[PDB]
């Protein structure tokens, strides 16, 4: 039964990481206890979730928990169908062991159409956005970033980088292209403020 | 129109620097000098009067530039 | 022989930083950008600030600047400096996020318009869900709560989105600390604020005439600091 | 002799240091001698996850980002000053971060970086 | 223009045990005010000793006729009247005045700190009888044993 814990972590994880993407996510969900999880819900197929989004109420994601241990392109297809049919666009898989190599190059194959990504269990056990060191990040809106290139006279390039397989540019959910905000708690000035472009 | 209004340290050095060497090469002095043959320190006592018709031109990391007067420029 | 070969060692170290950081300047916006126009830093220790002019800026000092008020005041900053400064955009700002964090103590506690509607959530555990399965893997009294918030909710009066909205962005970011009076930086009001709490009352059991007033010696720190840029 | 029953990742020994505090000293450490992130996130419930620590600067570049090496960095610039009394401003190791993980990755300040 | 007289007797030479090479720090305790002096004396010009009593006086004015003093010292001054009946003069500023501690309590008690060059003085006892001090305030210690 401690396939149950890390079921529940992976969950409380993904469901923290759908709040923090702006999905419309409960306060039970967020504060839901092991003993009343486990009183919900055993299977790896009933865990599932289809979220909405505060804006766009077409614009939809969901989270997939393969049985699998290494997810393979098959796999991927049998609920890119699902999805497809479904009428949806996002999804995440979280895997067990990994993907086989070929998926990975898969999963970016598939066109904006259905635009796929893939989580290890292992890096959901704990939400790294919740460490003493890792500031706030916000994805910053195209109107915004317009007037932050105009007050400082920038160009995209020549503004600091930040990967795009960055464990908390993956979280977030970032696209190449965007600039995110960062609140640095600071000891010497309280919270500073800098700008990374996704790339 | 955007940048600090006083002077920068920099930019009084360079601005003494500049006029010292025009008075020094026979330009005239609008500060009624008292006897004293250094021009640095005529610079000085022109600057402490507001005579000076130079125009800080601090440019911008884009190229783009703002002209200030050394006038009105705040000297601490 | 260990200094002779410590020399060495910390000599080439300087030379490697010194090539690579040579030509980082503060510029006129006050950002650390290299010379090839690159964006190092947007203030330069994350608050202007240049590291001789902060030492007196220090909770410790207060009382030495306090005691020397008239010098300090007369000889460098000036009655006049004070005269031609405003502060109104910079305190308006202060006073937003002072607001802010005065209704919400806990900062990390998941702030949302639909997290905020869930406060029914014994109006609807009590009676309403109380029968169904996980239809698409939420819950059955999530999808109650998902329909009352979705439609069933005023088209533009459902405000439950500014008891949940983020923090002023810090006054450093937005008001140009360099032409703009009193804008300065988040762990530094809060030393002021501390200090002039535990300054106007010292000034009650003091048996000394204090001619100086909270509100002048904040001005004072003001300058002092937007002076020290 | 390289022949191991079992042993985690990376990790060759661990220790508990009892006491790190004076001001609350009820705080325990788990110290280690190995550098293995996510073998220890399935102990979220034993130790706390959040305050882990590590002098790598390149597994924390990879398990928490950029932003959070940032901090690695001038902390393990700050405590190497700190053995000798020598005390830099912050002010500086702000700016050396800064510029080492520019472009996104902990970059060297060497031959390599130019 | 005095502002404090009294009559005090030497208790403790010096407590603490700092000790300095000409100056000797006397703790004194007032008669008939119940007063405390702390007060550091330049022993080498002027000898004291356990159980020995003294008049001591206060003043902003050596003239005692009104007449303020000007700042500036002359050994040539012609009016001789100034107060002579005293043998060991210092003349200090007081520079810390603190009501006592004692909250919820009466406790209307203050102590007057006197610079004097060096030589420190702290007069400790009722404030009714302390009120002519004032920080900044130049002022000569007059004393005169019995």
């Amino acid at each position: 039964e401690e396939e149950t814990y890390r079921l529940w972590k992976i969950r409380k994880t993904i469901m923290q990481l759908c709040h923090d993407r702006g999905y419309l996510v409960t306060q039970d969900e967020l504060d839901q206890t092991l003993e009343e999880f486990k009183a919900q819900s055993p299977r790896r197929t009933d865990l599932t979730v289809l979220v909405a989004h505060n804006d766009d109420p077409t614009d939809q994601m969901f989270v997939f928990f393969p049985e699998e241990p290494k997810v393979g392109i098959k796999t991927i297809k049998v609920y890119c169908q699902r999805m497809q049919e479904e009428n949806i666009t996002r999804a995440l898989i979280v895997v067990q062991q990994g993907m086989t190599p070929s998926a990975k190059q898969s999963l970016v194959d598939m066109a904006p159409k259905y635009i796929l990504e893939q989580f290890l269990q292992q890096e959901l056990l704990i939400n790294i956005t919740e460490h003493e060191l890792v500031p706030e990040h916000v994805v910053m809106t195209k109107e915004e970033v317009t007037e932050l290139l105009a007050r400082y006279k920038l160009r995209e390039n020549q503004l600091p980088r930040i990967q795009a397989g960055d464990p908390v540019a993956r979280y977030f959910g970032i696209k190449r292209g965007q600039v995110v905000k960062i609140i640095r708690p600071s000891e010497t000035a309280g919270r500073y403020i800098t700008y990374r472009l996704v790339q | 129109r955007i940048t600090t209004p006083y002077m920068t340290k920099y930019e009084r050095a360079r601005v003494l620097g500049t006029r010292a060497l025009q008075i020094a090469m026979c330009a005239p002095v609008m500060v009624e000098l008292e006897g004293e043959t250094d021009p640095l320190l005529i610079a000085m006592k022109e600057l402490k009067a507001r005579k000076i018709p130079i125009i800080i031109r601090r440019y911008l990391p884009d190229g783009s530039y703002e002209d200030w007067g050394v006038d009105e420029l705040i000297i601490t | 022989v260990d200094t002779a070969v410590k020399t060495s060692r910390s000599g080439y170290l300087q030379r490697c930083i010194i090539k690579h950081l040579e030509g980082l300047v503060v510029q006129y916006d006050l950002t650390v950008r290299d010379s090839d126009g690159s964006v190092v830093q947007f203030l330069y220790g994350e608050d202007g600030l240049d590291i001789p002019k902060t030492q007196f800026l220090q909770p410790k000092q207060f009382p030495f600047l306090a005691s020397n008020y008239e010098v300090i005041m007369k000889s460098q900053h000036l009655h006049e400096v004070l005269s031609r400064a405003d502060p109104k955009k910079a305190l308006h700002h202060f006073r937003a996020i002072k607001k802010w964090q005065s209704k919400h103590p806990n900062t990390l506690l998941r702030r949302g318009a639909f997290l905020s509607y869930s406060q029914k959530i014994q109006e609807a555990v009590k009676a309403l869900k109380l029968e169904s399965e996980n239809r698409n893997g939420r819950s059955p009294g999530t999808q109650e709560m998902l329909r009352m918030w979705y439609e069933l909710d005023e088209e533009s009066r459902r405000k439950y989105q500014k008891k949940a909205a983020a923090c002023p962005d810090p006054s450093l970011s937005v008001w140009r600390p360099d032409i703009y009076f009193a804008s300065v930086s988040e762990t530094f009001e809060t030393k002021v604020d501390d200090y002039s709490q535990e300054w106007a009352a010292q000034t009650e059991k003091s048996y000394e005439k204090s001619e100086l007033s909270l509100d002048r010696l904040r001005t004072l720190l003001q300058l002092k600091w937007q002076r020290s840029l | 002799h390289g022949a191991v029953i079992y042993a985690t990742k990376g990790i060759t020994r661990c220790l508990l240091n009892e006491t790190t505090n004076n001001k609350n000293e009820k705080e325990l450490v788990l110290n280690t001698e190995g550098i293995n992130l996510p073998e220890l996130f399935k102990y979220a419930e034993v130790l706390d996850l959040r305050r882990l620590y590590s002098n790598d600067i390149h597994a924390i570049a990879n398990t928490y980002g950029i932003e959070a090496a940032l901090r690695v960095i001038e902390k393990e610039i700050k405590d190497v000053f700190a053995v000798y009394g020598i005390a830099v401003d912050p002010r500086h190791l702000s700016l050396v971060a800064d510029y080492m993980c520019f472009e996104g990755v902990y970059k060297p300040l060497n031959r390599f970086g130019i | 223009g005095i502002l404090f007289e009294d009559i005090f007797d030497v208790k403790d030479i010096d407590p603490e045990g700092k000790k300095f090479d000409r100056v000797s720090r006397l703790h004194c305790e007032s008669e008939s005010f119940k007063m405390d002096l702390i007060l550091d004396v330049n022993i080498q010009i002027y000898p004291v000793d356990l159980g020995d009593k003294f008049r001591l006086v206060i003043a902003s004015t050596l003239y005692e006729d009104g007449t303020l003093d000007d700042g500036e010292y002359n050994p040539t001054d012609d009016r001789p009247s100034r107060a002579d009946q005293f043998e060991y003069v210092m003349y200090g500023k007081v520079y810390r005045i603190e009501g006592d501690e004692t909250s919820t309590e009466a406790a209307t008690r203050l102590s007057a700190y006197v610079s004097y060059g060096g030589l420190l003085m702290r007069l400790q006892g009722d404030a009714n009888n302390l009120h002519g001090f004032e920080v900044d305030s130049r002022v000569y210690l007059l004393m005169k044993k019995l």
